[PDB]
C-alpha cells in the first residue's frame, strides 16, 4: 500500500508535436474497419437483409428440427457475418445477397455450440462434471483435438441450455 | 450528435484466466452481442484493433518486462519462477494460455482509438477490452499486465497539452496515477473504496509530487454508496476539475465493479447512476475515450457497458433485453437495469463534505484567472 | 363426313388495311407482360435470387419437417411468384428482395396441395375412392366449401404422391 | 436469333371437361411448369392474355352461337336442350363449369399473339392453349367450341396478303379449312389419318371451291407413320407450298395427338420427328404462330410442347427432366424423349408417292413466274 517515485516508476512524458511535425503512425497497422455507421441504407433495409441472411442460413442447413434449424440460423454468428457481408460489399444489397449465395449454393455459419458432434458434447459434460471448470485439463484428457479457445467459447454457450 | 468508434476483436472473449479466477474476459463478448441486438452496433463505426506489438508496449513499460510477457507460457512456468516473483506474475495475476495476445488486443484497442481521437476523426471512442489500470512499469498488479491507459494517454499527449483521466472503478487507479505522478500535463481523478481494500493507496493525502503535486485527485470512500450520494459528490468535483485543469481530451475508465451486487466490489450503484457519470463527462464536449476495467458479476458488467454505449450515442434503449446467444444468462427477469440493495450506506453526509472541501482546496492551488 | 359451302360456313375475309389506315387495337386490353426476356440480369443472378426466394419461403413456414418445408418452399408456386417479383420490381435485385420481406416478415406461397387441412385431404381421398373422378360430386357431397377449380388443381398435385 | 412470345393464363389448367373425357386442359400447365424448370421460360417474353370477349369471337362466329356459349351452364342444361342439339354441345363436346372462360383464354392467347405479329414486335408467338381447329361457325365439334385459329388468321389478314396455315394434328383441320374454303388469301395444308376416323373429311380430292380451289392441300394417311416417312413427305410438300403460295405469315398448329402411343391417335411419331416440322417451318423466317391442339397421352403432350418451344428458341435441352410439381407423372424413366413403337407402318412408299404427285400437280395450278 504505497505509491513510488523515480525513473523506474514514472513514464517519460511524450512531448507535444510542433505544428510542422507529424505523429508518423500507420492507421492500417492499427485497425481495419468492419462497419460504417453512415450508410446509404435504412434501418428497414438492414433489418430485411438480416431476415434474408437468416433465411439463407436455415435453407443451407436444410440442404444437409424446423424451429431448431431456424433458431440455429438466427444465432449471433450468422447475424454478425451478415453485417460483415454488407460492409464488404459496400452496402449494395444486390451485391451482398450474391455473396450469401455464391454459386446458387447457400452459406453456413456455425458456432462451436452447434458445430460440435453428439459425442463431443457428451465428452464435454463428462469432463465438466469430473474436472470442474479446469479447461486445460478438460482438453488434455477429454477433448485434446479441440483448441482451448474453442472449448472456452463452447462452454459459455453451453451454460445457457 | 457526437460520433462514436467502437473497438472489438472476436478473440478477446475466449481468453480464460484460470479456474476459480474472478476476471472473466467473456464479459466483453456479452456486451458486444447485446450491442448488436439492441441495434447500437448498427449506429457506430466498428473497428477490429490490430495486435499491439512489443514496440509500442515499451513506450512506457520495461524492455525486459514486455520481453518477459512475450516469452512466458504455461510451458516454461517452472523455468521462469525467478522472474515470476520479480514481476508478480503467477498468483495475484496468473499465467494463462494466450495471456500476451489478450494484452495486445486490450492495448491495441486503446491506442488505435487515441490515434483516432488525435486524428480528429471521432468525438468518442470506446474500448471495453481496455481500461486495465493496476499495471505498473515493471510489474503486473491486480489482474492488469499492460497498462493500456498510460500508452493511450502518451499518444494523446502528442496533440493535447492537458489530458484528464477519470476513474470510476471501485479500486484506486494507482497504475495511471503512479505513471503520471510527477507531471502536470495529466490529471488523475479517482473515486474508490478505501480501508482494508486493494490496492491500499489513494487516500485523502495522496496529492502527487514535484510538478505533479496538486494534480492527483483522490476521493476515498466507505461501503454502500448510493447513486444519490455518488452523483452529489461526482458532479461538483468534476465541474471544478474542468474549471481548473481545463483539459482538451478526457479518458474515462468505466470500471464496472463499483456496481451493486458485485462479486469483488462493495458499493451500491445502479447502471443508471454509474452511467450518469459517463453522461456528465460527455456533456463537456471533449474528445472522449471510454474504457472498461474491473467488474465481476458479469451479467451486470454486460448490462452496464451496453447501457453506457447507448449514453455515448444518446439513444434510448428499452429495459427488455433483446434475444441473444447468452439471453438465458440474465435471470428470470431478462432486464437491463438493476436496482440498489438493502445495503447500508456508511458514507455519512458529514464524511463526504469533509473530504469534498479538502479537494476543492487542493484544486484551488492550480493557476487560473 | 362432309365440308359445306355458303354464308353460314365460310368466314368474311378481313380486308387488308391501307398504308394510311390503322388496325385500332388496344394492346393493354389484350395482354399484360409478366416477364421480359431481355434483362440487365444474368442467369447466375436469377438463379441466386430463386435460391433466396426459396430460402425466405422455408424461413417463413418456420415462423408458423426441415426437408419437408424446404421442399414445400421449392415448389413451382414459390418459383413462379419469385419470377413475378423480379419483373414487378424492374429486375432490381435489391428492390425485389425487399418485396420478399415487406416489413422484416417473410412471404408464404402455398399451392392447394400444401394448403388443404389434414381433414380436407382425408375427405378428398374418401370422395375419390367413392365417386371416382367426378369432381362436381366430390365437392357437392364431400368438400362443398372448396371451389371446383381448386379441387381440380389439388387433384393433379395429389396424383404425384 | 428469333424473338419468342409465350401466352399463358394460370386458370387454363384448372378447367375440367368431365369424368372419362380424353381432353384434359391440365396438359398446358404441365408444359408451363417444365418450361420454367428447363429454364426456357426465362428466355422468352411471357404474357398473360386478357379474356377474349363476345365482341371479337363474333368476328367469325354467329351472334347467337357465342350468345349461347356465354349463357350455357350446367345449371340451365335441362332448359337449353333444344339449342344443345342445334349447336352440338352436350355429348361430343360436353358442357362443363367454366367452359366459356376456357374459350376466352384460348382465343385471347391466339389473337393477342396475332396482333403481336402484325405489330411486328415478335418473330415467333406461342399459345399452347389455342389451336382448337374442329370448331365451326355455328357449332362445336371435336372438343372445339371457339375456333381461335380462324380469328387469329382474320387479324393477320389485316397486314398480310397471304397467310399459310399448317396443321400437324392427327385429325383433319376441317374448321380452319371450311372457314376459308372460298378464299385464295389463306392456304390450309393438312396431314392426317384418313379412313374410319374423325372428322371424315380431308381426302385427296379435297381441294377447295370458288376462289379457294387449289388452295386447300390435304395429305390423307393410314396407320403407323414413321418420323422418316413423315419427314420425307412433309419437307417436299411444304417447300413447294412456300414456293407457290409465297406466304408472309405462317400459323402452325402443333397437334400433339399425332405422337406415338397416343390415347386417341394411331400414328408412330416421336417428339423429335414431330419437332422437325416446327424446325423446318421456322427455317423459312416468316412471322410464325405456334398453337397447340389435340394430344391425349398428356405426359407426352407436355414433353412435346416443352421440346418444341426449345426449337423456337433454338436452345438445347437435356433428356433429363428437371424436377417440377408433376415430376412423378413421368414414369420410372423421367426423360423428355419418347421412342417409336413396334407398330407397323401401313403407309407404303408407293402409296405416299401416289398422293405426293397429285398434290404437286394441284400446287402447280397456282400463278407463278
Ligand atoms: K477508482
Ligand atoms: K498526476
Ligand atoms: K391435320
Ligand atoms: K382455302
Ligand atoms: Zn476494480
Ligand atoms: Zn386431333
Amino acid at each position: 500500500g504505497e505509491i513510488r517515485v523515480g525513473n523506474r516508476y514514472q513514464a517519460d512524458i511524450t512531448d507535444l508535436l510542433k505544428e510542422g511535425e507529424e505523429d508518423g503512425r500507420d492507421q492500417s497497422r492499427l485497425e481495419t474497419q468492419v462497419w460504417e455507421a453512415h450508410n446509404p441504407l435504412t434501418d428497414k433495409q438492414i433489418d430485411q437483409f438480416l431476415v434474408v441472411a437468416r433465411s439463407v442460413g436455415t435453407f443451407a442447413r436444410a440442404l444437409d428440427s424446423l424451429h431448431m434449424s431456424a433458431a440455429a440460423a438466427s444465432r449471433d454468428i450468422t447475424l454478425f457475418h451478415a453485417m460483415d457481408t454488407l460492409h464488404k460489399n459496400i452496402y449494395d444489397i444486390s451485391k451482398a445477397i450474391s455473396a450469401l449465395v455464391p454459386q446458387g449454393g447457400p452459406v453456413l455459419c456455425r458456432d462451436e455450440m452447434e458445430e460440435w458432434s453428439a459425442s463431443e458434447a457428451n465428452l464435454f459434460e463428462e469432463a465438466l462434471e469430473k474436472y470442474g471448470k479446469d479447461f486445460t485439463d478438460i482438453q488434455q484428457d477429454f477433448l485434446p483435438w479441440k483448441s482451448l479457445t474453442s472449448i472456452i467459447e463452447y462452454y459459455y454457450m453451453w451454460k445457457t441450455t | 450528435r457526437r460520433k462514436v468508434c467502437y473497438y472489438y476483436d472476436g478473440d478477446v472473449g475466449n481468453y480464460y484466466y484460470g479456474q476459480g479466477h474472478p476476471m472473466k474476459p467473456h464479459r466483453i463478448r456479452m456486451t458486444h452481442n447485446l450491442l448488436l441486438n439492441y441495434g447500437l452496433y448498427r449506429k457506430m463505426e466498428i473497428y477490429r484493433p490490430h495486435k499491439a506489438n512489443a514496440e509500442e508496449m515499451t513506450k512506457y513499460h520495461s524492455d525486459d518486462y514486455i520481453k518477459f510477457l512475450r516469452s512466458i507460457r504455461p510451458d516454461n512456468m517452472s523455468e521462469y519462477s525467478k522472474q515470476m516473483q520479480r514481476f508478480n506474475v503467477g498468483e495475484d495475476c496468473p499465467v494463462f494460455d494466450g495471456l500476451f495476445e489478450f494484452c495486445q488486443l486490450s492495448t491495441g484497442g486503446s491506442v488505435a482509438s487515441a490515434v483516432k481521437l488525435n486524428k480528429q476523426q471521432t468525438d468518442i471512442a470506446v474500448n471495453w477490452a481496455g481500461g486495465l489500470h493496476h499495471a505498473k512499469k515493471s510489474e503486473a498488479s491486480g489482474f492488469c499486465y499492460v497498462n493500456d491507459i498510460v500508452l493511450a494517454i502518451l499518444e494523446l499527449l502528442k496533440y493535447h497539452q492537458r489530458v484528464l483521466y477519470i476513474d470510476i472503478d471501485i479500486h484506486h487507479g494507482d497504475g495511471v496515477e503512479e505513471a503520471f505522478y510527477t507531471t502536470d500535463r495529466v490529471m488523475t481523478v479517482s473515486f474508490h473504496k478505501y480501508g482494508e481494500y486493494f490496492p491500499g493507496t489513494g487516500d485523502l493525502r495522496d496529492i502527487g509530487a514535484g510538478k505533479g503535486k496538486y494534480y492527483a485527485v483522490n476521493y476515498p470512500l466507505r461501503d454502500g454508496i448510493d447513486d444519490e450520494s455518488y452523483e452529489a459528490i461526482f458532479k461538483p468535483v468534476m465541474s471544478k476539475v474542468m474549471e481548473m485543469f481545463q483539459p482538451s481530451a478526457v479518458v474515462l475508465q468505466c470500471g464496472s465493479d463499483s456496481l451493486s451486487g458485485d462479486r469483488l466490489g462493495c458499493f451500491n450503484l445502479t447502471i443508471k447512476g454509474h452511467a450518469k457519470c459517463v453522461e456528465f463527462v460527455k456533456s463537456f464536449n471533449l474528445p472522449m475515450l471510454m474504457l472498461g476495467g474491473g467488474g465481476y458479476t458479469i451479467r451486470n458488467v454486460a448490462r452496464c457497458w451496453t447501457y453506457e454505449t447507448a449514453v455515448a450515442l444518446d439513444t434510448e434503449i428499452p429495459n427488455e433485453l433483446p434475444y441473444n446467444d447468452y439471453f438465458e444468462y440474465f435471470g428470470p427477469d431478462f432486464k437491463l437495469h438493476i436496482s440498489p440493495s438493502n445495503m447500508t450506506n456508511q458514507n455519512t453526509n458529514e464524511y463526504l463534505e469533509k473530504i469534498k472541501q479538502r479537494l476543492f482546496e487542493n484544486l484551488r492551488m492550480l493557476p487560473h484567472a
